[PDB]
């Protein structure tokens, strides 16, 4: 199974930015392939904070056109939606514990919990996730 | 399963995409 | 049942911070109390990255002390810790179409879906809640 992280689905999303080409590409051939491509509920509603916000574009993607893309999304045949599973608070303690992590790397390790829970590759652009030595993490265009 | 594609005008200043931590901090 | 955002639990910790003895009572009233205190993770995790943050705080708490008060506070009789259940993501979803939801009001709308779910009453500083009238919700303080 392969995860992804806010930033995958938020280039794939977005004409304007410069790497939605390759992003798109990877996020439809992810969707339909036969490995599940897992989806956490905080990665889906990150996406939808990221692209309807005022502060991070100048123009905002609109909420509706937001909840579109992700349903469109879930719609596809690979993608599943993940929700922290009993196993995820353990998984996000334990990645918390091996980098010591405060501030931002405490969200981080939340999100990698998901990918750590389900044995999945997560792929993420921040290269900060290389911090987690149990953590299996590829560069999305890797 | 295909993207549909959507949005114009780019970033707002200062804000990177790719790090977490800064736009966790750009958006409060 | 009561569930308590971050800054309920960031005033309750920070003895710095001018809220922190009413905070700290009120935490500790509700932790000891009959009615169960409704601790999502994502609230639990939220308290971890704020108090640990090098950006908020001149002096972060360490994640050691910040995690041994997220312990402390789960073995309190009271405190339930809280994973999304199965209506948790339709909860969310019209919570954030009940307001239109954008940017900050999607973090909101998934922590408020906490409340929804459980049918409990949330509380939080933040007044903006008020926007969810689908939503119980109180100042801590009342």
């Amino acid at each position: 199974m392969l995860c992804v992280d806010v930033n995958v689905l938020v280039y794939a999303h977005r004409a304007d930015l410069r790497e939605h080409a390759d992003y798109r590409g990877l996020l439809e051939r992810l969707a339909n392939d036969d490995e599940p491509l897992g989806l956490p509920d905080s990665v889906l509603a990150g996406f939808i904070r990221v692209v309807t916000n005022r502060r991070v574009f100048t123009e905002p993607t609109s909420p509706q056109d937001a909840w579109q893309a992700v349903d469109a999304l879930l719609a596809a045949p690979a993608a599943m939606r993940l929700r922290p599973g009993e196993r995820h608070w353990m998984a996000f303690r334990q990645l918390a514990s091996d980098v010591d992590a405060n501030g931002n790397d405490i969200a981080d390790a939340h999100l990698a919990a998901y990918a750590l829970e389900n044995n999945a590759t997560w792929l993420s652009a921040d290269r900060g996730f290389a911090r987690f030595r149990r953590l299996r993490w590829r560069h999305p265009l890797d | 399963y295909r993207v549909q594609p959507s949005g114009k005008g780019g970033l707002r200043p200062g804000v990177d995409l790719s790090s977490n931590a800064a736009l966790a901090e750009a958006m409060n």
